[PDB]
């Protein structure tokens, strides 16, 4: 047999659902999702981590002119400076007064910690999403395997094959363009590895953390060296990978809606709680058995003990029932009203059983089906005293249950007076009507 | 080794979390709200200080310290009776939704 649903994305809650085969006794079906992860694609375009600028020794020909040429250096400085008169230890360098020449050139590299921190520049686009579902049918045990989240391809658990649904909403935590620094990632912007405003992020970019090819423009300006001594000076901006690690934002692993946790191997986004998933489920032939050989009730009648307001199991109900034979067989509660905690009952001839459910009515006028007959179940509840508990919801809050009797009294007063006001009056009209026209002829 | 807060002082009220917060170093603490939008709030704390967040039925989730994160959602407890006179089926609702019966009566 077949069964297609649909179940809300939510993970710690069971979805709980009665397969309905005429002539075979009824299989509770339970299907619980464990993960959610929205995996997008990504490619790095360039990693990067703060410079380490290297000085050559400058040569001193202090007795004539040097020049250079352009290495190919990713920010290299040339400069010439004459009438230096270097004091070395020893005296003085040279003979030659007021004229020489010092080079003093300059060269900016990656550091030595790039391996370790750096940050990753990745460019986001929508892909797969999976999931992970424990399940379980009938007399058969939970057995879970992760799926895919898309109306296509089926998964075998079990003997019992299922495909999931696509979800409801495109919606994705992720911005185009995404930065991983170590344990969280970020929604920043990148100069796509042509530019760098040399103080902000690009200051320094490398696709590879191995690569050999370096963008660098860190404003490195070459200096005067003073009063004869050999030292190479030069002024630069700081590094703005440096400024991003003071001035970051909160990650996205702290403002994500819907409770999203973000992961780091694949890049998950895992646990969001939105939209809802579709299910289709095909069940084997040999979990059905005959209804011959299965209890059939009959007089039921359905009484509440207990209900509270809390979204706990506080709600307990009692039923009566004269089954055919004793045996076991499930419960469920098909409408929205309430949950059922049991799965299945213990039955014998003429006897009574106790379920515990879950509402969120000030009255549940659910009904709930036990071994293929249902029953309406009635009663009020009270509100409970308890103000913020760490557990969520089990039942879902609909638009009319906060609305009680004494409540709806006040509309029908309403609304009814109203319209009797009304009709009054157009029942008035038409009597005054037929009076002045009975006047004439 | 990094150090760890001391743990707040919480206390419930109606759909708010009162946290009483006693550093001895500028501790950060953040929350969010497991909803459609996450209205974050983020702010160093270096003097006992206590802040009132408020918790929808939907959740809400916050981070003090390096301790791991909590989360705690809000149940429908009120504060009027819904069965009664007319000056405490109004006072119920009120408390229940704000904004609904103001524009509903």
């Amino acid at each position: 047999y077949e069964h297609t649903a649909v179940m809300p994305n939510k993970v710690g809650i069971p979805y709980k659902a009665l397969v309905e085969r005429p002539g075979y006794a009824p299989v509770h079906l339970q299907i619980q999702l464990v993960n959610t992860r929205i995996i997008p694609s990504t490619n790095l375009e360039y990693i990067t981590c703060k410079y380490k600028t290297k000085v050559p020794s400058p040569v001193v020909k202090c007795c004539g002119a040097t020049q250079c040429t352009s290495k190919p250096h990713p920010d290299y400085q040339c400069q010439v400076f004459s009438g230096v008169y270097p004091f070395m230890w020893g005296g003085a360098y040279c003979f030659c007064d007021t004229e020489n020449t010092q080079m003093s050139e300059a060269y900016v590299e990656r550091s030595e910690e790039c391996s370790i921190d750096h940050a990753k520049a990745y460019k986001v686009h929508t892909g797969t999403v999976q999931a992970m579902v424990n399940i379980t049918y009938g007399s058969v045990s939970w057995r879970s395997a992760d799926v895919y989240v898309n109306g296509e391809t089926p998964a075998k658990i079990g003997d019992a094959k299922l495909i999931i649904g696509p979800l409801s909403s495109a919606w994705s935590p992720f911005d185009n363009k995404v930065v991983v620094y170590g344990h969280e990632v970020y929604n920043y912007d990148f100069p796509e590895y042509g530019t760098g405003k040399a103080g902000s992020f690009g200051d320094l970019q490398s696709r590879t953390s191995t690569s050999n090819d370096l963008y660098a423009n860190t404003n490195l300006k070459l200096q005067r060296p003073q009063a004869g001594i050999v030292h190479t000076p030069f002024t630069q901006v700081p590094s703005g990978f440096e400024r991003w690690k003071k001035d970051k934002g909160a990650p996205l692993n702290d403002v994500a809606p819907f409770g999203c946790s973000i992961a780091l191997e694949p890049l998950r986004a895992e646990n969001c709680a939105v939209g809802s998933i579709p299910i289709s489920i095909d069940i084997p032939d040999a979990a059905f058995t005959r209804i011959s050989e299965t209890p059939t009730v009959s007089d039921l009648e359905c009484k509440i003990t207990e209900c509270t307001y809390a979204f706990d199991f506080g709600g307990i109900a009692t039923v009566a029932y004269k089954s055919s034979k004793a045996g076991n067989c499930p419960i469920h509660s098909p409408s929205g009203v309430a949950v059922i905690k049991e799965n299945d009952v213990t039955l014998a001839e003429s006897g009574s059983f106790t379920f515990h459910f879950s509402t969120a009515n000030i009255h549940p006028a659910f009904k709930l089906q036990v071994c293929t007959s249902a029953v309406t179940c009635k009663g009020d509840c009270k509100p409970p005293k308890d103000h913020i508990v760490d557990y969520p919801a089990q039942h879902t809050e609909s638009f009319t249950s906060a609305i009680s009797a004494t409540a709806w009294s006040w509309i029908k007063v309403l609304v009814g007076g109203t319209s009797a006001f009304i009709v009054l009056g157009l029942i008035a009209t038409a009597v005054v009507a037929l009076v002045l026209f009975f006047h004439r002829h | 080794i990094a150090t760890l807060a001391p743990e707040p002082l919480v206390e419930h009220k109606h759909r708010t979390l009162i946290l009483h917060l006693h550093p001895d170093h500028p501790t950060l603490l953040t929350t969010r709200s497991l909803g459609s939008d996450a209205n974050p709030t983020r702010q160093w704390i270096e003097r006992p200080t206590t802040v009132n967040f408020t918790v929808t039925g939907e959740g809400l989730e916050y981070t003090w310290g390096n301790h791991p994160p909590k989360r705690v959602w809000a149940q429908e407890s009120g504060e009027g009776n819904p069965h009664g006179w007319p000056h405490e089926v109004v006072v119920y609702y009120y408390n229940r939704y704000p904004l609904t019966t103001i524009i509903g009566l």
